[PDB]
């Protein structure tokens, strides 16, 4: 007998469950993608072309 | 060429365009050539023979 065939061991996710892991892991990757390459303010410039100095 | 970080750079050309221009001389050209004929060298010289002529015969 193959016993790891598809139709044999199928086990449902509770939705309960199912509804907190999918939540987690998407407020995870989103807040992970925005806070490292969104929230990125070191790279900051400033536009002042008056403050060159030529002697 | 991405601009860099912290005080945006202002190209020398562009900081010496707005001096000559706030002290009334005409700005930079950014076409203007060499004098490839009659040089620093030869005006100089011109300027030594006369020189030594009008100091010789004061
Ligand atoms: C990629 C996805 C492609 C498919 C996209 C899609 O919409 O497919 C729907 C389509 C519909 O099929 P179905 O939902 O099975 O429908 C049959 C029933 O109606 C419904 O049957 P079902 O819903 O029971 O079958 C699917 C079942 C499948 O069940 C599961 O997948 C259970 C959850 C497994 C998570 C494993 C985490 C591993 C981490 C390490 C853990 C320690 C070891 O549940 C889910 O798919 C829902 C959960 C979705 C993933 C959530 C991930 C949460 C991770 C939480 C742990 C975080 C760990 C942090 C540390 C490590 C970081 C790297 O296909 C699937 O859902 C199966 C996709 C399989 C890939």
């Amino acid at each position: 007998y193959f016993t790891r065939v598809h139709k044999y061991n199928h086990v449902p996710v509770p939705f309960i469950l199912n509804v907190g892991m999918s939540i987690s892991i998407v407020t995870s990757f989103v807040y992970f993608t925005y806070t490292s390459l969104w929230v990125r303010p070191e790279y900051d410039r400033v536009v002042d072309p008056s403050k060159a100095y030529v002697n | 060429r991405h601009p860099n970080y912290g005080v945006l750079h202002v190209p020398f050309l562009d900081a010496l365009n707005k001096e000559a221009l706030a002290r009334g001389k005409d700005g930079v050209n950014m076409g203007a050539e060499y004098n490839l004929v009659f040089t620093k060298s030869m005006a100089d010289q011109v300027v030594d023979l006369i020189l030594d002529d009008v100091q010789k015969r004061v």
